[PDB]
RNA sequence: GCACGGAGGCGAAGAACCAUGGAUUUCCGAAUGAGAAUCUCUAACAAUUGCUUCGCGCAAUGAGGAACCCCGAGAACUGAAACAUCUCAGUAUCGGGAGGAACAGAAAACGCAAUGUGAUGUCGUUAGUAACCGCGAGUGAACGCGAUACAGCCCAAACC
RNA sequence: ACUCGUACGGUCACUGAAUCCUGCCCAGUGCAGGUAUCUGAACACCUCGUACAAGAGGACGAAGGACCUGUCAACGGCGGG
RNA sequence: GCUUUACUGCAGGCUGUCGCUGAGGACUCUCACUCCGGGAGGAGGACACCGAUAGCCGGGCA
């Protein structure tokens, strides 16, 4: 909430996920907030997830600005354990990184496209 | 007063034990209830 | 490069700025409604907590506590005093705030033993502090490499003791060479002086 | 020395409280949701033990019976209204905003809804002078012009009991009885008539305080007796 | 049994007695189903917690102990030939807590200043020295050295 | 606590039924109000000083005091010539 | 033990300042906080309460 400054439709929130599952199956992603982390500071990742029911909020706020600085696009998800669900973990996850999508990519490039536009 | 079932029980050893040292321990020992009470003289407690 | 927890760290380093100063404006509304002894399934400053030794694991808890503000709440001496011993208003107590509150986390769960803790804020009138507690009689305890230390019997009690990070602060340990004359190896066997 | 009897009082022992274990009822407005469908009848008057004064007994619609600060002239088969929408009439009760100027009431709400806390006494009344949607201003028993929320409640009509102040006690005796239906100790022994140790104003060869009874503000419990932050004393000037 | 009586009994089916282990072990008592001056009333981990099969299912705590020990609260008589800082003294006493011993402990040390020492207690000494102090009365270390005993390791993060 | 109380209340004091009455004094002390000007601490601020700090000085100035007023059924006073 | 314009202090009250504490020498606002209300909501409001400190009074107390 104090990380999340504009509100994503549950349609565009759907296509993400469903392009988050075919990314692991196909390309690589990136598993919880440290790993996701890492990747956008190593340049490594795509699209980034972030989830917004997270609390202590410390753990997640750091994730839009960094991004931000390093031209990587980023979407929030309503659920925690959607996210972890979607990301293929038996448990939920705060955050997620595609690194380098697969089978996906176009889908993935909408998906930020649309992003942007929603500003 | 009245006494409950164990303050009578309370009430009914130290009856008891106000008692003489039978005489057989008197022979045995070769030659006294320092404990002997009088129930206007002395005071039990409770 | 940069762990995550860099970050939540960094944001501490100033919690009257940024993001993190509007989280506390709008938590301590919800804190001042909660009890003395709160339990949490998660720690507010995560950096922290695995810093000083908290696990996501079966036996190990968090609780934050909160203290009245200022100095020492003393009655004045209804006896004959010496000007000296007649103070009141200006006398504070020994032990840190933080210390106090790692002791009423540690009555609350009577089983568990501090580990640590660290503060989360303040207002005008009161302080937060997380505490870390370890349940010693938990297997998962039991078996871990790096906690189970906690468990042997003389561990007991330990916050009571000033066995804590906080303790040992408070009572001048410290510093290993000048200064520490009459702390170490503790305050009674130095007559109470340090 | 030793403290005052003035100190005694706070600690709250049985000789400093008032019997209320023996009194009745505290007489706060109904609270209505609105509409002012709220009507009751006084089924019957009563003595009220904490203010020496009548109190009546209202049966109200919805099957509240409670009692109520009975204004002068309520008798029992008699009807009362509490809501915005309630008649304009003696005992009635309604938001000062409703009340029109110039018409005495009693029991009136500090804040809207406290449920009544001025002119409660014998006989007393309220003055409700200007009206304003900001604004009520009412003139108390005391004669200050207070500022108040138009929202705040009211009962028409002067206080029940009426020239109660009119009688001399006549005899101790009498004192005793009001006294001991009161939360104060009685009677009084004066200050001078007491050791030093006991009070600022004890000792001393012949009673007289031994110092000005005036005593400032600041001055610290145990101290501040006879005559506080007086603006000035007797009768004269 | 103490205990030197009377009567009676047990023991070679090896009693008594002693060691080790086991059985029994009323009620109150932390006292825990609720209550109560040691009893009573109608199935009990009361209360606080952890785990949790979310069910008291599995567990913890509570109270005791001669002093010793650790963490808090903390006088006054007394000395200064009065007395207020100072002293008595962090003593007496109080609150909380552990153990068989506690506590301390592997340097953001020391600073015989060095091309030197090398976790920590403790003992002897350093020394009534340095330092404090109505610079009065009084208070009072440390480094080092000689000994005792020796022991050094584990996390957080980086990368996974 | 007062208080299931709300000035026809209850707190703090003095005098001590009724009756006839209760004079003068506000300088001191007390209380209270006011106050152009004077005085009036700390933080912040300015100058000097210090590569910093100690420190010195300045400006601003709250209550309070100075000063003015009210008040004796307020402490009390009502003499000598 | 008691008294006071004895000495020295200590509670307590008044007052300024700093923190709580926010937005646009006089001002508006609302979002903390406070109060009223069963509730909705109303009143107040960066004040007050509270922590710290400074000046004044301070036989109430030692
Ligand atoms: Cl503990
Ligand atoms: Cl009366
Ligand atoms: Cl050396
Ligand atoms: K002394
Ligand atoms: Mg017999
Ligand atoms: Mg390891
Ligand atoms: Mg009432
Ligand atoms: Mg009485
Ligand atoms: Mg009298
Ligand atoms: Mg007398
Ligand atoms: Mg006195
Ligand atoms: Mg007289
Ligand atoms: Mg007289
Ligand atoms: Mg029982
Ligand atoms: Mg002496
Ligand atoms: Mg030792
Ligand atoms: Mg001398
Ligand atoms: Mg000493
Ligand atoms: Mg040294
Ligand atoms: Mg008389
Ligand atoms: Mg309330
Ligand atoms: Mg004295
Ligand atoms: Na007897
Ligand atoms: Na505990
Ligand atoms: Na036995
Ligand atoms: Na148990
Ligand atoms: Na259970
Ligand atoms: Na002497
Ligand atoms: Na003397
Ligand atoms: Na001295
Ligand atoms: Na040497
Ligand atoms: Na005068
Ligand atoms: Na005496
Ligand atoms: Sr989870
Ligand atoms: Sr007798
Ligand atoms: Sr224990
Ligand atoms: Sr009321
Ligand atoms: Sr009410
Ligand atoms: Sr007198
Ligand atoms: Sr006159
Ligand atoms: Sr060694
Ligand atoms: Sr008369
Ligand atoms: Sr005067």
């Amino acid at each position: 909430p104090v990380y999340v400054d504009f509100d994503v439709p549950a349609d565009l929130e759907d296509d993400a996920l469903e392009a988050l599952e075919v990314a692991r199956d196909t390309g690589a992603v990136k598993k919880g907030t440290n790993e996701t982390t890492k990747s956008i500071e190593r340049g490594s990742a795509e699209l980034v997830f972030v989830a917004e029911d997270v609390q202590p909020e410390e753990i997640v706020m750091h994730i839009p600005e960094l991004a931000d600085e390093k031209g990587v696009p980023f979407i929030f998800v309503e659920q925690q354990d959607d996210l972890g669900h979607a990301a293929g973990l038996e448990v939920g996850s705060a955050a997620a990184a595609v690194t380098d999508a697969g089978e996906a990519d176009a889908d993935v490039e909408d998906i930020a496209d649309k992003v942007e536009e929603l500003r | 007063g009245k006494k409950s079932k164990a303050t009578k029980k309370r009430l009914a050893k130290l009856d008891n034990q106000n008692s003489r040292v039978p005489a057989w321990v008197m022979l045995k020992t070769d030659r006294r209830n320092h404990k002997r009470r009088h129930w206007r003289r002395n005071d039990t407690d409770e | 490069a940069r762990s995550a927890y860099s970050y939540i760290r960094d944001a501490w380093e100033n919690p009257g700025d940024g993001q993190l100063a509007e989280l506390q404006w709008q938590r301590q509304q919800e804190w001042r409604n909660e009890g003395a002894v709160e339990r949490i399934e998660r720690p507010t400053r995560l950096d922290k907590a695995r810093s000083q030794g908290y696990k996501a694991k079966q036996g190990v808890i968090v609780a934050r506590v909160s203290v009245r503000k200022g100095s020492a709440r003393k009655r004045r001496h209804k006896a004959g005093r010496r000007s000296k011993r007649q103070g009141v208003t200006r006398i504070t107590r020994r032990k840190d705030i933080q210390r106090v509150a790692e002791e009423r986390a540690s009555r609350t769960f009577p089983n568990l033993r501090v580990l640590n803790s660290y503060s989360v804020g303040q207002d005008g009138r009161q302080k937060w502090h997380e505490v870390i507690l370890i349940d010693p009689n938990h297997p998962a305890i039991q078996n871990d490499d790096d906690l189970s230390w906690i468990c042997a019997d003389d561990q007991a009690d330990r916050v009571f003791r000033g066995l804590t990070g906080a303790g040992r602060r408070n009572r001048g340990l410290s510093g290993k060479g000048k200064g520490s004359e009459k702390t170490r190896p503790s305050l009674r066997s130095n007559g109470g002086k340090a | 020395g030793r403290r005052i009897q003035g100190q005694r009082r706070g600690r709250g022992t049985s000789t400093f409280r008032a019997p209320s274990h023996r009194y009745k009822a505290d007489l706060e407005h109904r609270k209505v949701e609105d509409g002012d469908v709220i009507a009751g009848t006084v089924v019957d008057i009563e003595h009220d033990p904490a203010r020496s004064a009548p109190v009546a007994a209202v049966e109200f619609e919805d099957g509240d019976r409670r009692l109520i600060l009975a204004p002068e002239g309520v008798g029992v088969g008699d009807e009362l209204q509490v809501g915005v929408s309630a008649e304009i009439a003696p005992g009635n009760t309604l938001p000062l905003a409703e009340i029109p100027e110039g018409v005495p009431v009693c029991n009136v709400e500090s804040s809207p809804g406290d449920g009544g806390k001025f002119a409660r006494a014998s006989g007393v009344n309220a003055q409700l002078l200007t009206h304003d949607r900001n604004v009520a201003v009412v003139k108390l028993p005391s004669g200050e012009m207070k500022r108040l929320d138009p929202q705040c409640r009211a009962t028409i009509g002067v206080v029940a009991g009426g020239g109660r102040t009119d009688k001399p006690f006549v005899k101790a005796g009498n004192k005793h009885h009001k006294m001991k239906a009161r939360g104060t100790k009685w009677p009084n022994v004066r200050g001078v008539a007491m050791n030093a140790v006991d009070h600022p104003f004890g000792g001393g060869g012949r009673q007289h305080p031994g110092k000005p009874k005036s005593i400032s503000r600041n001055a610290p419990p145990g101290r501040k007796v006879g005559d506080i932050a007086s603006k000035r004393t007797g009768r004269g000037g």
